[PDB]
């Protein structure tokens, strides 16, 4: 792929994501989806593999239909209403189908198979932009719909999408795989406080992104892609693993880190709903999540790992690319706590 | 999530075609434009929840028009007296109504 | 509402149905998925025309444009998989796991 | 309804015209009259097998070219309104950008048969 | 919500304009400039009442200005507006480009048997205006009285008491 | 009435029937060139003359496309018919008798459905009364697309050319 | 004039099945002849069966079909 | 210019279609700003009357609206009749 | 969403003009040293990641960290500040406009008011 070719396809996606953020018209915002999945797609098919060329067709089909879905709610929606202005939805039918194609796009359990299966088969830049952007916009668009979100169903599918990240995190070995389930279970958090505060979804966004980005590029770093090539990172660079295990312990939600924000501000504003079973069951659930960062912390940085012979060549050679803002994403990601009443300015 | 880029830089991208009683080509009318524009005048600038709690009458006004739910409810009533009466024998449609009459140009 | 807005959800709820459910072929399901869109252009077009919506008519034509932009890409992705295993069988696309 | 009334006109007359032709003459089938032609030969192979098609991308730039004539399909109404200069400059857009798209794909390569 | 009123048979009886298409379409222009007065008053009651109920004089009296017209015509020029209307009528589209001779006839007989001139080109598409006694339309839509709208901001902005007071933060 | 527009939305419903249940992509083409040009007699009765030709021609054009494909993609030596196989012969029946069941039951009385509520009258008595005059509105409407939606117009060029470049990178291979 | 002569058919359209309902519907429990189906007292255009319901299938496929279908 | 005529000259000699389609390509985007007769076919698109003209209430002080079709006030097709 | 929507609110503006007349944090300001402590850091593992000398290279841009962090900090206290004055704005006003939801409530004493006893034993 030409560079031109490729800063233009990124150029396109940033164009749709920011045509649904500021389109005020249920079919502009259908085009600025189309138009993401349209020029995301080659981006997932940018290294050629039969694995990449899988990843992609499996999130052209899954995008396809929530694309279907939504178009449906939304000529639903005009016919209830006669109105194409994004505001709250008129008909109960179509907001559940809305619902259901904004949660599949999202990757909401059940429709989260998808992200493990993609995200291993991409690679890490691929799989980084996927995340943080492909996250970004439907996110805004639920934002937008909130008021007449069903909260039962809502919340469903975010203890759903909790309790399965958690899960196939727990089982994973593979990197990519372990970030999927990380992002499935960080959407199931948003989503749950959704109904309540679009602020604490926006701040568990940020926060969300940071964190991940400073992973993503941690591993394009260390270029590791499985636990035993993170495995001897220690001996090449051991300062990107103490720094990837202080990201991590950040993930896990412990305090005084950064991931511990959203969690207590999430389970405070559900809190004052007289919401008190949902934060304690998504607050134990978490730990699940704990668990699977500090083995890979295990593995990385606390305990030294078996090397090899050519490491000696590698220790001889020097990193050349340099990664942007990675020392901000590391900062931001563990040392914000005190920084919280921020939120206000984030209203 | 919004960012109202129209309302700041004072641009028109689709707000033209966000209702069916703004400016039309030909100054072609809507179905419905009067209970849309009475609905509208009724919800503007008093909030959603106001909106639906207050203007519901205009609301129901607009969705009747709309989609004639009430309307058919009443045609299918009256056709089926219509046609209960006519099966006894004990209803006569009248010669205009049964093609045998002269229109109004 | 009419039973035609009836049998244009139903064709809608089919096609959905269709795609939802793969057989053999990748091919067969993008027509099941070209299908949806073509219910969902004769809906907005019998909703637009019963309301004299008149700026409204031109948004049917721009659902045609990605679909078929949809389609394109579907056809991208098909001819790829079958250049890279023989058959456009969805069961080959079994590399990656959940 | 006229159009109805022609279309079965036309669509019966054919049918009729197939019934007859596979009704009123003398029918003598057996095995070799009915086999596939291959010039004298027995076929190799099968007619189902996949066959391959060396303008796959032309087809699917012909899908796309087809939304385009399906865009300036409307131009005719049009070029009656009142805002001439807005009309022109989104005709004309519509139509650089088709351009763009052939020549950015004669100069791909997109053109080209597969070999 | 109430019974929709409707005006009785009785009174919507009225002396009909039974000519053809082809008929009005010759005597059109001339039409549009002879009675051009009650039908102004026609047009702006129904653009103003937005009800037909309430603009039924005016289209009886719309009624009795053709019937007028047309008696004129009969009296003075029957038979070159028959031919000039005979010739229109025979075209499919009922085009004046066909019948430029018997509209000269019929415009000769008009001119100085009534002293009528036909309007130009782009004339009876003008908008003009109307005097009228009826009152303007009050409340044409019989709209209702609107939601009263919510207190604006008031007074001077003044820093947070106490800060965010959000948990242990003094700021 | 003559349920010319019920007649057609019933044809509609087979035609997605059948390519839904997915005998193989022949089939599947000309089950939805029939849907296509079903949709396009639906509409030419509703009024849009020229939104029912323009989706006919796209979906005329569009299926040739597929059948060139399943010549080469997706053939197998004995390719699939309704009858032939016993799984799309069982979607093919349960979607007509399930589309046969809610005709019969809409005919018969005001069918609700468990999403939305459907009332067994006249597609005529929905109309609108009122005419136009020496215009068509739908040909108006749609030809606004350039005096109006000048921002409709640039991302759908853009969408386009965009297309044209990722058709191009998907099939790049190497 | 055609404007006024729409009117005066529409209304006495309206008019005659209004009286054909007061005699059909008659022996009703409850039912008020000539009721709306809004809250506003607006004039409302008739849809398409409140004029030709109570009418011939003839006259009724001329009224709702007769311009799309004359070619 | 020499550059220039050189490849005018050989993509005349190799590619007389492209040279002739970007030829009647730039000629349709310039002359357009450039002819007079723009304006006219704008006026003559505003001057046809699609719809009803509906009259304004008269409130006594509209000196420049006709009250009759053929009093002198009002626009004028004139220039349209000698075009 | 609570403030959005909020009356008269320009969009796409970080800080109105009314937010001109509250108290503007000081350059001293404990959060304001915060955001410099974080940019810093964020110099500090610059250099680590980098492979230079953590705390002697690249002083020019350790500099330019710390000033980044420091500007950005101000301008988002200030608009903190502002929303947090907004809010206290809006519940004053709404706590005036409904006396009979904030009504005022007779205030007895303790010996006036009767609490059970529970003896610890
Ligand atoms: C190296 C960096 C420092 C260099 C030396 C100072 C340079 C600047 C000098 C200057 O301008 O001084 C004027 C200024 C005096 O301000 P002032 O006008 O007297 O205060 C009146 C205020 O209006 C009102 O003051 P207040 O008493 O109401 O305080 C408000 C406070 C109210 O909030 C609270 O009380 C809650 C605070 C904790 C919240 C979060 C808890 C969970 C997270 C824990 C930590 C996680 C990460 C590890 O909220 C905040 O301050 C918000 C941010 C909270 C943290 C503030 C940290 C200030 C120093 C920044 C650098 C810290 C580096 C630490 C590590 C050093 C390693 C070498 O001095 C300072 O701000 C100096 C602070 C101390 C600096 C030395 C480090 C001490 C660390 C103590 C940690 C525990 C507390
Ligand atoms: C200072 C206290 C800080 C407290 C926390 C505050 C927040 C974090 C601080 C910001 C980041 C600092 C830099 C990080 C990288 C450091 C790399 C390094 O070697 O540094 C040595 C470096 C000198 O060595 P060098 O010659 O430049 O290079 C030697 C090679 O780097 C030699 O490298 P190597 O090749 O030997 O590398 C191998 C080593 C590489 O290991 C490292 O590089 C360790 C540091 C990076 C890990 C992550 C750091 C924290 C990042 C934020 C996360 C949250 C922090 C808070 C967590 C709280 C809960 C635990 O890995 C291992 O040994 C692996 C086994 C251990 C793994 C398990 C333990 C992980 C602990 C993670 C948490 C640590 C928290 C405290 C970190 C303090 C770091 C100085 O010294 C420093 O960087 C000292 C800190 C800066 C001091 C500035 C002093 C200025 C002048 C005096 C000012 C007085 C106050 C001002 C007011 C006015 C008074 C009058
Ligand atoms: C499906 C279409 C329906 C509508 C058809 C509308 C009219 C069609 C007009 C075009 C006709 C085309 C053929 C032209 C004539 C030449 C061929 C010819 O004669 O074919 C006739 C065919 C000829 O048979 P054949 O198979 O030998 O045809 C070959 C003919 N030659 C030799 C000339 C080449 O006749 C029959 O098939 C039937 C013969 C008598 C046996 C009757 C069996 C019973 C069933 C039918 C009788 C009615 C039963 C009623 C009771 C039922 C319940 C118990
Ligand atoms: C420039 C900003 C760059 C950064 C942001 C990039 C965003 C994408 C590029 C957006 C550029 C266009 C934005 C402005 C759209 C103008 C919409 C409209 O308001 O202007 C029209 C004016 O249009 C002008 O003629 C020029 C239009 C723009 C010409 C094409 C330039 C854009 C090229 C985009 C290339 C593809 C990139 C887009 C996707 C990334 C209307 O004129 P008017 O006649 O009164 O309308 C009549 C309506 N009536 C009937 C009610 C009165
Ligand atoms: C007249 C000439 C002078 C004009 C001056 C310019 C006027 C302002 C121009 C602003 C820039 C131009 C537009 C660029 C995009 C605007 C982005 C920003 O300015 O907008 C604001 C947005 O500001 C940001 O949200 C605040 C950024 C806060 C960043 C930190 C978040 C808090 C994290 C908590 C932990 C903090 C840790 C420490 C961090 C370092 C509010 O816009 P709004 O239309 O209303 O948003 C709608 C969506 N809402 C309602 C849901 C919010
Ligand atoms: C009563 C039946 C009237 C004729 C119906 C003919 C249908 C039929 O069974 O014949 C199928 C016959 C072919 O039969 P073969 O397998 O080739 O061998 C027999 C040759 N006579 O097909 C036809 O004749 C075409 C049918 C006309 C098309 C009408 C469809 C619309
Ligand atoms: C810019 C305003 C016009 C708007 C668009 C114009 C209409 C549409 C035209 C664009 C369609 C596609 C054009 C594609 C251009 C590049 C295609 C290409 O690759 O051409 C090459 C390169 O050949 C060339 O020479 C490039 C064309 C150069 C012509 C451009 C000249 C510009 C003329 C400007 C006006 C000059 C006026 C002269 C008037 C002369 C009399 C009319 C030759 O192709 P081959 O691969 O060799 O053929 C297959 C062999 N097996
Ligand atoms: C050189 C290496 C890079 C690190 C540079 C650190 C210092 C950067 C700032 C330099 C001074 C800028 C300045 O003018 O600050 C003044 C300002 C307060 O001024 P003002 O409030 O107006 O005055 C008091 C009025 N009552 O002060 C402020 O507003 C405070 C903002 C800065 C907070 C800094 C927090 C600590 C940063 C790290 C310090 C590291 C010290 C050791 C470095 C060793 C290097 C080998």
């Amino acid at each position: 792929m030409n560079p031109i070719i490729y800063t233009t396809l990124i150029m396109t996606v940033m164009s749709g994501t920011m045509l649904v953020m500021i389109s005020s018209h249920w079919l502009l915002i259908w085009i600025g989806f189309e138009m993401n999945l349209l020029a995301m797609i080659p981006v997932l098919m940018k290294n050629f593999n039969p694995r990449a060329t899988e990843a992609a067709t499996k999130y052209f089909l899954t995008q396809a239909t929530a694309s279907m879905m939504l178009m449906m709610a939304i000529i639903i929606n005009l016919l209830y209403s006669g109105q194409w202005t994004i505001t709250k939805m008129f008909n109960p039918v179509a907001m559940t189908m809305m619902t259901m194609a904004l949660a599949m796009k999202l990757g909401l359990s059940p429709f989260h198979f998808w992200v493990p299966e993609v995200t291993q088969g991409i690679s890490l830049q691929a799989g980084l932009l996927l995340l943080t952007w492909q996250k970004l916009a439907p996110l805004s668009v639920l934002c937008q719909i909130s008021q007449s979100i069903n909260p039962n169903l809502m919340l469903t599918m975010a203890m759903l999408s909790i309790l399965i990240g958690g899960w196939g995190g727990l089982n994973q070995t593979q990197l990519r795989k372990i970030m999927a389930y990380s992002s499935i279970a960080h959407m199931g958090w948003m989503t749950a406080v959704l109904p309540y505060n679009t602020t604490m979804t926006i701040l568990n966004l940020l926060i969300y992104i940071t964190m991940t980005l400073a992973m993503f590029m941690l591993l394009i770093h260390s270029s590791a892609t499985t636990t035993l090539s993170l495995s001897h990172t220690w001996n090449k660079m051991p300062v990107i693993t103490s720094l990837m295990m202080v990201t991590l312990l950040s993930m896990g939600g412990l305090p005084p880190l950064s991931g511990f924000m959203p969690k207590w501000m999430i389970i405070q504003e559900m809190t004052k709903n007289e919401s008190i079973i949902m934060p304690t069951l998504m607050a134990m659930t978490a730990l699940l999540n704990l668990y699977f960062y500090m083995r890979l912390a295990y593995s990385s940085s606390l305990t030294m790992f078996p090397s090899t012979n050519n490491m000696k060549m590698k220790w001889q050679f020097e990193h050349t690319k340099q990664m942007k803002l990675l020392p901000t994403m590391i900062v931001l990601s563990t040392l914000v706590l005190p920084m919280t009443p921020a939120l206000s300015s984030l209203n | 999530p919004f960012f109202d880029v129209q309302k700041r830089l004072g641009l028109d991208l689709d707000r033209w075609m966000t209702i069916q009683s703004a400016e039309q080509p030909h100054k072609i009318p809507g179905r419905c434009h009067a209970f849309e524009k009475e609905w509208i005048e009724c919800a503007h600038g008093i909030g959603g929840i106001r909106a639906e709690k207050e203007c519901k009458i205009e609301f129901d006004d607009f969705v009747e028009c709309l989609l004639r739910q009430k309307t058919m409810k009443r045609l299918s009533a009256i056709k089926r007296q219509r046609d209960k009466l006519i099966k006894e024998g004990k209803y006569t449609p009248p010669p205009h109504h049964l093609g045998k009459e002269d229109p109004r140009p | 509402m009419p039973l035609v807005y009836m049998n244009i959800i139903m064709a809608f709820a089919i096609a959905l149905a269709g795609l939802l459910m793969y057989r053999s072929h990748l091919m067969s399901s993008l027509l099941c998925l070209e299908g949806m869109m073509l219910s969902l252009f004769i809906m907005s077009t019998l909703i637009i025309l019963n309301t004299h919506f008149t700026l409204a008519n031109m948004m049917p034509i721009i659902l045609l444009v990605f679909a078929a932009c949809e389609a394109a890409l579907g056809l991208s992705l098909l001819v790829m998989v079958s250049n890279t295993y023989g058959t456009d069988y969805v069961q080959n696309l079994n590399l990656l796991q959940c | 309804m006229n159009i109805m009334l022609t279309l079965l006109t036309n669509v019966t007359l054919a049918s009729l015209l197939v019934l007859i032709a596979f009704w009123l003459p003398q029918l003598n089938a057996y095995s070799e009259k009915t086999s596939p032609y291959e010039c004298g030969f027995d076929p190799m192979g099968s007619a189902r097998l996949p066959f391959s098609m060396k303008f796959f991308l032309v087809a699917i730039t012909f899908l796309l070219f087809d939304l385009e004539i399906a865009l300036l399909l409307p131009l005719p109404w049009a070029s009656q309104t009142n805002n001439l200069k807005t009309m022109l400059t989104m005709a004309l857009f519509l139509l650089i950008l088709l351009a763009a798209s052939l020549a950015y794909e004669w100069t791909q390569k997109g053109l080209e048969w597969a070999e | 919500p109430g019974i929709v009123e409707l005006p009785t048979l009785e009174d919507l009886k009225v002396q009909e304009v039974k000519v053809s298409s082809s008929v009005l379409k010759a005597a059109a222009h001339h039409y549009g400039a002879q009675c051009d007065k009650p039908n102004k008053e026609f047009m702006l009651c129904r653009w103003e009442e937005k009800d037909p109920r309430r603009c039924l004089e005016e289209g009886k009296l719309v009624n009795q200005c053709a019937l007028d017209f047309f008696r004129q015509i009969k009296r003075h020029c029957a038979e070159p507006f028959t031919e000039y209307w005979t010739c229109i009528d025979y075209s499919g589209l009922q085009l004046f480009r066909h019948c430029r001779k018997q509209q000269a006839k019929f415009d000769e007989c008009v001119l100085d048997k009534l002293g009528w001139v036909r309007p130009d080109l782009g004339e009876l598409s003008k908008v003009t205006k109307v005097k009228t006694d009826r009152p303007l339309p009050e409340n044409p839509y019989h709209s209702r009285a609107r939601p009263e709208p919510n207190p604006e901001a008031e007074g001077d902005l003044k820093p947070a008491k106490h800060g965010s007071r959000l948990f242990f933060w003094t700021m | 009435t003559m349920y010319i527009a019920f007649i057609l939305s019933t044809i509609f419903v087979i035609g997605f029937v059948g390519f839904s249940s997915k005998p193989s992509p022949i089939y599947g083409g000309l089950g939805l060139i029939v849907s296509g040009g079903v949709g396009c007699g639906i509409v030419l009765n509703f009024g849009g003359s020229f939104l029912g030709l323009m989706v006919f021609l796209i979906y005329l054009g569009g299926m040739l496309v597929v059948f060139g494909y399943t010549t080469a993609m997706a053939t197998e030596m004995y390719p699939e018919v309704w009858v032939s196989n016993k799984t799309v012969f069982g979607a093919f029946v349960s979607g007509l008798m399930m589309e046969f069941c809610m005709v019969y039951y809409a005919l018969k009385e005001e069918e609700v459905e468990i999403i939305f509520k459907f009332n067994g009258l006249g597609d005529w008595v929905i109309y609108d009364t009122g005419d136009s005059g020496f215009f068509s509105e739908e040909a108006m409407g749609i030809a606004a697309l350039y005096s109006y939606g000048t921002w409709l117009v640039i991302v759908t060029g853009w969408s386009l050319l965009i297309g044209v470049v990722v058709i191009m990178e998907i099939t790049r291979g190497n | 004039l055609f404007q006024a002569e729409k009117d005066r058919r529409v209304l006495q359209m309206l008019r005659e099945n209004l009286e054909e309902e007061a005699i059909i519907m008659k022996d009703v429990p409850d039912w008020k002849v000539g009721e709306s189906v809004f809250h506003t007292t607006r004039w409302v255009t008739p849809m398409m069966g409140e004029l030709y319901g109570l009418r011939t299938n003839e006259e009724i496929l001329s009224a709702t079909y007769g311009f799309i279908w004359y070619t | 210019a020499g550059r220039i005529a050189s490849f005018l000259k050989n993509a005349w000699a190799k590619e007389p279609v492209l040279v002739a389609s970007f030829a009647i390509g730039g000629l349709a985007i310039i002359l357009p700003s450039l002819s007079p007769y723009t304006n006219y076919a704008i006026r003559i698109n505003r001057a046809t009357p699609y719809n009803y003209p509906v009259p304004l209430r008269d409130d006594g002080n509209m000196p420049d609206v006709p009250s009759h079709p053929q009093d002198p006030q009002g626009p004028s097709l004139e220039w349209l009749k000698n075009l | 969403t609570m403030m959005s929507g909020r009356p008269g609110r320009v969009p796409l503006q970080f800080l109105p003009n009314e937010a001109r007349s509250l108290p503007p944090p000081k350059l001293t300001d404990p959060r304001l040293v915060y955001m410099g402590f974080l940019g810093y850091c964020s110099g500090l593992i610059d250099n680590a990641i980098r492979r230079r000398p953590v705390v002697s290279a690249g002083l020019h841009r350790q500099l330019l960290y710390v000033t980044s962090f420091v500007f950005f900090g101000y301008y988002l206290l200030k608009r903190q500040d502002y929303m947090y004055a907004l809010r206290d704005h809006d519940m004053f006003a709404y706590v005036k406009s409904h006396p009979e939801d904030f009504p005022e409530k007779d205030k007895k004493t303790y010996g006036e008011i009767l609490e059970e006893f529970h003896p610890v034993r």
